[PDB]
């Protein structure tokens, strides 16, 4: 994956910082964004960022899983 | 060289040496931070675990800068991870604080 | 849009040219401020700061309740410039 | 210390925002709150203190493992045990810990 990307959640992910169901468990499972960033490296030292692709949604909202949380399209 | 039936704190220069001569007693190794929650919980039960079992060498690293590279050459990112190993290399491992993971992974190696 | 934010760091007073649709902190970080943080969400208290004058829009804050928002608080990571404004800069140890 | 306080402040409050509750030994509280403001005072932000880091220094400007990391903030997920949700055979009905358990468990710790 890269950004640029669109992907979909094809792993159960439940969050809380959806605006939809605010503070509340929602699992995100089914949807569709497009990933903004994959965080390895920062300044040239490695970082370990345990959901290093990050994604962004659609409601500007955003979230980060791990490389098999998501499958590309297309 | 470490105490058996009690835990051995090494380092960098200490691990493989204390490894290299236990022969056939299978070795554990508890990789933590002075600071980490759950590491200190497991404390009091891996102590326990030495003093329980005779027939396996008990020892800890302090993960800390001074032993930045043999925590690196082992391996580690969750804290705390326990390395299993029988006859000079690592062949099991448990990470998190579990106690009823980290026992049935010892009970393995007792064979 | 831009408008002039004067921070009263515990070292000094600094006073950054923060435009209306870039954050107080990434603001103070363009001048060399080195202004402190730790999530950059709006969930913590660390990049907490105060208001002695002006309009912010720390809208996408989370962690500082209605009382202390009342109180005058921000959070500089999330806080965004309505107006010229001074905000003091560290200011968590006295929050609580 | 003055940060030791506000780490735990931070704490409580953050707790009870989002229903979170204390581990039953809260002493495995005071030392995730220890470490974790150990940290700030030293790189400046309460990075985690129970992961492993190739360089603390980044890990920090990057933020992803400050706390409230990531993880914790988006899915709950509270490693150290500060953070647990109710449904966890670890918490407690707590959502503060006494300033003097803290200072006793920085003693009892070695
Ligand atoms: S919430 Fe995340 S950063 Fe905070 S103590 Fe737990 S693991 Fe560490
Ligand atoms: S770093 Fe969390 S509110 Fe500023």
């Amino acid at each position: 994956m890269n950004v640029g990307d669109r992907v979909r959640v094809t792993s159960s992910v439940v969050v809380y910082h959806h605006p939809e169901h605010k503070k509340t468990a929602f699992d995100l499972q089914g949807m569709e964004g497009e990933v903004a960033a994959v965080l390895t490296e920062w300044q040239g030292r490695p970082i370990s960022a345990n959901l290093p692709v990050l994604v962004k949604f659609e409601q500007r909202f955003k979230a980060h899983f791990r490389p098999d949380e998501v499958t590309l399209i297309e | 060289e470490a105490i058996v039936g009690k835990v051995t704190e090494v380092n960098k220069d200490t691990f493989w040496p204390i490894v290299k001569a236990a022969g056939d007693k299978p070795v554990v190794l508890d990789m933590f931070t002075q600071w980490c929650g759950p590491s200190k919980a497991m404390a009091p039960k891996y102590e326990k675990l030495a003093e329980e079992y005779l027939d396996v060498i008990f020892l800890k690293l302090d993960c800390n800068q001074e032993n930045k590279t043999l925590a690196k050459e082992l391996g580690i990112r969750v804290v705390p991870t326990f390395k299993i190993l029988k006859e000079n290399s690592v062949v099991g491992e448990v990470t998190g604080a579990k106690y009823d993971k980290l026992l049935e992974a010892i009970q393995a190696a007792r064979s | 849009a831009s408008y002039t934010v004067k921070l009263i760091t515990p070292d000094g007073e600094s006073s950054i040219e923060c435009s209306d649709d870039t954050y107080i902190l990434d603001a103070a970080e363009e001048a060399g401020l080195e202004l402190p943080y730790s999530c950059r969400a709006g969930a913590c208290s660390t990049c907490a700061g105060k208001i002695t004058a002006g309009s912010v829009d720390q809208s996408d804050q989370s962690f500082l309740d209605d009382d202390q928002i009342e109180a005058g608080y921000v959070l500089t990571c999330v806080a965004y410039p309505t107006s010229d404004c001074t905000i003091e800069t560290h200011k968590e140890e006295d929050l609580y | 210390n003055k940060t030791l306080a506000a780490m735990k402040n931070f704490a409580e409050q953050y707790a009870k925002r989002t229903d979170t509750y204390f581990c039953s030994d809260l002493s495995v509280t005071a030392v995730v709150i220890e470490g974790l403001a150990r940290h700030k005072e030293e790189l400046g932000s309460p990075l985690c203190p129970c992961r492993h880091y190739e360089d603390k220094e980044a890990e920090v400007k990057n933020t992803f493992w400050n706390c409230p990391c990531v993880p914790m903030r988006e899915r709950k997920e509270c490693h150290c045990m500060l953070f647990l949700t109710p449904d966890n055979d670890f918490a407690g009905d707590a959502q503060d810990i006494p300033m003097e358990t803290l200072e006793e468990v920085k003693a009892s710790m070695a």
